RNA sequence: ACUCUGGUUCCUCUGCAUUUAACCGUGAAAAUCUUUCGCCUUUUACUAAAGAUUUCCGUGCAAAGGAGCAUACAUUGAGUAAAUUUUUGGAGUCCCCUCGAGAGAGCGGGA
């Protein structure tokens, strides 16, 4: 019955960032603040480790391996185990200039 | 930036949102906060200035000297902040 | 009176030793020297 | 009270009675202030002299017009590990007597 | 089907956790909440009702603790042990609000103040009675005795200490005179507990002569305040500083006993009516719960009993 | 610097400095050799017995089954625990015979 | 409590009336302070008296040379 | 301390008699990196 | 202003090491059940692969207690210590008109 068809990551509570989530909640109100972005790059070139940056700042507790990127932005499990980025994903974070 | 005081910091985030502030002469400005400055002075966009008879008026922009305004009533959202 | 001060010094061997920081609970994993 | 870290730090929060220097009374939740008194007060209200009240938003008071302040009333308010024993119903086995 | 006559979810409950000689216990005045502790240093915290489960354990004692009060507003547990200190815990933060030093030798018994500032009596084999106060490093007042001092207890307005231990007779002390204004004189040996009535007219005095002893503390009696003289307890060869307590109805009267069986006294005709076996050891401890007939008693078994009566 | 520069890209383990100790039988000298390859020249003997290590060694990796979370049966302090076991120091000749 | 009314046998006399559980006694389990059992089996062994370890001793508090106990 | 049994175990580079913890330096580090070198890869591994 | 604790090392106990892409182990054994090839006048012991489960050699961290070696009170969790334009060194007082018994307010006027 427990069918394994796992094939991505999701977590299995709202993690913990600095910002309030009421506080983004609110922000997303006002466009006169909020950008929207892509990064987008050579294969392999900084782009999903330096989010993983981005997200380690705002969350604390994002645990990034002292040995391998923790390539938080490439949550399939093919992502996962071919370690290049295959699909988008997207992120929304709070974060001071 | 050094670390200058909470309501300072309030006030920056304050600068997307409308802010209503009240000068020392009277004067009250409704507006939309476009720059602050750490001595507070306040660039203001879209404004309505109401004197203190009641008269209203619409301004583009306004500059006010830091040291002229009274207090601003900031939005909500900034608490969670 | 005697009796008590033979009492108090009674009473003080037998709570010192009851209570002695060497047998108190949670002691004695004697280590295999 | 303020300034004095252990005791400044209970001070905020506090509803407090704000007194300005036009003779202003504002009333809200201080919560921020700064080295030049500047002061942040949430939720905020104000009654003018003549007295009516007016409710206001996240008031930025610059501490330049600032007179006096006093309490108005208290901050709004609201072990815990155990479990090694347990504690099943039973009963009370009779013994011996002489 | 039976009687009942608590909310008790069984008519009695073993409680098991414990693994040390447990010397005291004692009710929340609320009656949500019961607390227990010795030779373990571990106070265990025990709901009265449903599953009574161990909600919360204190740590923070290194020496055995000798016995173990509530604050008349429940705000605070004050407990005291033989690691020379009195220490009060704050019952929303389980944190040692004071941890009174001044004694220099092995802390056996404590009673908090009633009404007014809040002020610990404390009794030790140093032979010193010690009231502390809350506000200060220092004690309020400190009454030396020759022999060691293991029971004390304030009278109901917290003005008169009373102290009793190796002398048998009782130094009791007025704290405006600081002098004793009169002695107890009865007991054969030492005294292993006294509490006072909740009214405060009387108080009883365990001794290890295997008798209670009933005493009338009320400023004015006309001849000796002896009032009665109960028995039929036992203390054994562990000369344990067995306890006693009161029903806050005052009818009612018990004392901890080496026979394992939990006794209670008809105050007026002394006579036993209630002797409940259970336990497997030395009964260190006994207690009433302030609104409801259970029946708290702890042993040196390890083991904690709940149990509802007829209080009649 | 030319030196820790040069460690960065050493094989493990010498890109570290600071690590966790391992057991002699656990340190597998040679096994770097028959991963990499076959060297041009060896003949059948060794070229075979490179493919049969790295078949022992993608079978032992494939199976697997990582170790179950448990309390460790500790059983020689189970024996020094009880009173017929004592403990002494001994030279390894002495011990083996 | 309250005692069983009525005579008692003549044929049974005084070890085999005597409450019991196994088949010479009443065993039942116990707790005590170590250290203090401890004290009292080498009072007696050293000494020739103890102090009495049943429930409900009454008067007799010790168990032994009484003539030392009280000397 | 090459060929001492523990070696440096009861000194600043390894936590103690039971031996499970280590932090050399780089003289060190690169002083047995050169001894190993006969047993080691040549590579920068992992496209090989 | 308060309770709170000596470093280091070692022993033993207790808890957790299931969100596995993957890994408590940069290493790598054995057994059982079920299933599929090859030896065999018989069974074990076997060949070599899968799936489900165990055992075994290890492992990590945290907390608690204790025991040993050289010895020191600070300090952790809980909290202190600048008169020249934009705040913290007076552009402040007084004297008329208005509403109102009263005392304040009007981008009020003026010395
Ligand atoms: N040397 C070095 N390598 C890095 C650095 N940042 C990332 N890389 C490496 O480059 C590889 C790719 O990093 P990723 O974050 O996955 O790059 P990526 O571009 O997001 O991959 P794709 O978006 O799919 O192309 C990984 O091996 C990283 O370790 C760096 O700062 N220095």
């Amino acid at each position: 019955p427990v069918s394994k068809k796992k094939f991505q990551a999701a977590e299995r509570f709202l993690p913990e960032t600095v910002y309030k989530k009421e506080y983004l909640a609110d922000l997303m109100d006002c466009p006169h603040i909020m950008r929207n972005v892509a990064i987008a790059g050579h294969l392999h070139h900084g782009k999903t480790t330096f989010l993983d940056c981005l997200m380690e700042q705002t969350h604390p507790e994002f645990y990034r391996a002292e040995d391998a990127d923790a390539r938080f932005t490439d949550i399939l499990f093919i992502e996962k185990q071919r370690g290049c980025s295959i699909k988008s994903q997207p992120v929304s974070i709070v974060a001071q200039d | 930036m050094t670390s200058v005081g909470v309501p300072i910091k309030i006030l920056h985030e304050a600068e997307g949102h409308m802010v209503t502030l009240e000068t020392v002469t009277g004067e009250v400005y409704r507006g939309k906060l476009s720059e602050a400055e750490d001595n507070m002075n306040c660039q203001l966009a879209e404004t309505v200035v109401t004197f203190r008879d009641g008269r209203s008026h619409q301004l583009d922009n306004v500059f006010i000297r830091g040291n002229k305004i009274r207090f601003m009533i900031l939005p909500d959202m900034l608490k969670n902040a | 009176d005697s009796i008590l001060e033979e009492k108090s010094r009674k009473w003080k061997q037998l709570q010192g030793k009851r209570y002695s920081e060497k047998k108190k609970f949670g002691m004695s994993d004697t280590q295999k020297e | 009270t303020i300034s004095k870290n252990n005791k400044m730090m209970a001070h905020l929060n506090y509803r407090m009675k704000i007194i300005l220097q036009d003779g202003r009374t504002f009333i809200g939740f201080f919560k921020a202030f700064d080295k030049h008194m500047n002061i942040l007060l949430a939720e905020c209200e104000e009654h003018r002299q003549i007295e009516e009240k007016r409710i206001l938003g996240l008031v930025l008071v610059r501490g330049e017009h600032i007179v006096s302040m006093t309490v108005d009333g208290p901050p709004p308010r609201d072990g815990g590990a155990g479990g090694v024993g347990q504690a099943k119903p039973g009963g009370r086995g009779m013994p011996a007597m002489p | 089907t039976a009687q009942r006559f608590s909310n008790l979810m069984a008519p009695t409950m073993v409680l098991l956790g414990h693994e040390g000689e447990i010397y005291t216990g004692a009710f929340s005045p609320d009656g949500t909440c019961l607390a227990t502790s010795g030779y373990d240093q571990k106070i265990f915290f025990w709901n009265v009702y449903g599953e009574c489960e161990n909600f919360s354990t204190i740590k923070g004692h290194s020496g055995a603790v000798m016995d173990l009060k509530f604050t008349t507003d429940s705000s605070s547990l004050v407990s005291c042990g033989t690691d020379k200190s009195v220490r009060v815990w704050d019952m929303e933060t389980g944190t040692c609000a004071r941890r009174f030093r001044t004694h220099t030798d092995f802390v056996n018994a404590v009673h908090p103040s009633r009404r007014g500032v809040t002020l610990v009596a404390s009794a030790s084999d140093d032979g010193t009675c010690r009231v502390h106060d809350m506000r200060t490093k220092e004690p309020v007042k400190t009454y030396t005795n020759r022999y060691q001092q293991t029971a004390v207890t304030f009278n109901d307005s917290s003005d008169q200490v009373i102290s009793g231990g190796i002398d048998n007779v009782l130094k009791v002390w007025d704290m405006r005179r600081d002098e004793i204004t009169y002695t107890l004189t009865g007991h054969r040996d030492t005294i292993t507990g006294i509490s006072l009535s909740p009214s405060g007219k009387f108080i009883i005095s365990n001794s290890m002569d295997c008798t209670v002893r009933q005493w009338d503390i009320r400023p004015f009696v006309p001849g000796q305040r002896s009032v009665g003289v109960f028995a039929g307890h036992n203390h054994n060869f562990e000369k344990n500083l067995l306890k006693c307590s009161w029903s806050p109805c005052e009818r009612f009267i018990t004392a901890g006993s080496s026979d394992r069986f939990l006794y209670v006294w008809e105050t007026l005709s002394k006579k036993i009516v209630y002797k409940l076996p259970g336990h497997m050891g030395s009964v260190n401890c006994t207690d009433f719960h302030p609104k409801e007939p259970i029946m708290l008693s702890c042993g040196s078994d390890k083991r904690v009993f709940l149990g509802e009566i007829d209080m009649s | 610097t030319a030196n820790g520069l040069a460690l960065l890209w050493a094989p493990r383990p010498f890109n570290l400095r600071s690590g966790r100790t391992r057991r002699a039988v656990d340190v597998p000298l040679v096994k770097s050799w028959y991963r990499e390859h076959c060297p041009a020249g060896m003949p059948v003997k060794v070229r075979v017995s490179y493919q049969k290590l790295l078949k022992v060694f993608v079978l032992n990796a494939l199976k697997h089954r990582p170790p179950k979370p448990q309390k460790r049966r500790y059983l020689f302090r189970s024996f020094k625990a009880t009173k017929f076991f004592q403990t002494t120091t001994l030279d390894w000749v002495e011990a083996g015979l | 409590f309250k005692p069983e009314s009525g005579p008692v046998n003549h044929f049974k006399s005084e070890q085999q009336r005597s409450q019991k559980n196994t088949l010479t006694g009443f065993v039942e389990p116990a707790h005590l302070n170590e250290f203090h059992f401890n004290r009292q089996i080498r009072s007696f062994d050293t000494l020739g008296y103890a102090q009495n370890p049943t429930a409900e001793s009454g008067t007799t508090h010790f168990v032994g040379d009484v003539k030392k106990a009280e000397a | 301390w090459f060929y001492d049994h523990k070696p440096l175990a009861t000194t600043r580079f390894v936590n103690g008699p039971t031996y499970r913890k280590w932090a050399f330096s780089i003289p060190q580090m690169s002083t047995l990196y050169r001894l190993a070198n006969q047993l080691l890869t040549d590579l920068v591994d992992d496209n090989y």
